[PDB]
C-alpha cells in the first residue's frame, strides 16, 4: 500500500519576538507513512525574520558580584590568575 | 581506517539549515519547503506504470 504522510497541518502566525527577532509558523507531524510509500522527513518549524515593535529592555547583567569573563560567566571567590 | 564511507545517516532537511535573519530568509525557507515537497511528490516509481 503506497500510504502517503498527511504530514501539512499548519498554524496560525503567533506574535513577534523583539528580543530573539523571529517568528513562529508553526506545525506538526501526524503521519509517517509504514510501507515502501513516499518517504517524508519533513522537519517540523518554521522560522521568519520581523520587525521588532518591543523595545527590548530585558537583558542579562554581567552578575553583579565580580570580574565578568569574556563570555558571560563570572568568578565566584578564586577564579582569578 | 585510511579511508571510510557512510553506513548509517540520519536525516535532515536541508530548509532547516538556511541562515536566519538573511534577506528573505523566512519566505525562501517555506519556499524551499514546497520546492522539496514538489521534488518528492511529483516524480518517483508512484508516478510510473
Amino acid at each position: 500500500s503506497h500510504i502517503d504522510c498527511r504530514m501539512s497541518p499548519w498554524s496560525e502566525w503567533s506574535q513577534c519576538d523583539p528580543c530573539l527577532r523571529q517568528m513562529f509558523r508553526s506545525r506538526s507531524i501526524e503521519v509517517f507513512g509504514q510501507f515502501n510509500g513516499k518517504r517524508c522527513t519533513d522537519a517540523v518549524g518554521d522560522r521568519r525574520q520581523c520587525v521588532p515593535t518591543e523595545p527590548c529592555e530585558d537583558a542579562e547583567d554581567d552578575c553583579g558580584n565580580d570580574f565578568q569573563c569574556s563570555t558571560g560567566r563570572c568568578i565566584k571567590m578564586r577564579l582569578r590568575c | 581506517n585510511d579511508a571510510p564511507v557512510l553506513i548509517s545517516q540520519k536525516l535532515s532537511p536541508i530548509y532547516n539549515l538556511v541562515p536566519v535573519k538573511m534577506k528573505n530568509a523566512h519566505l525562501k525557507k517555506q519556499n524551499l519547503e514546497r520546492a522539496i515537497e514538489d521534488y518528492i511528490n511529483e516524480f518517483s516509481v508512484r508516478k510510473c506504470h
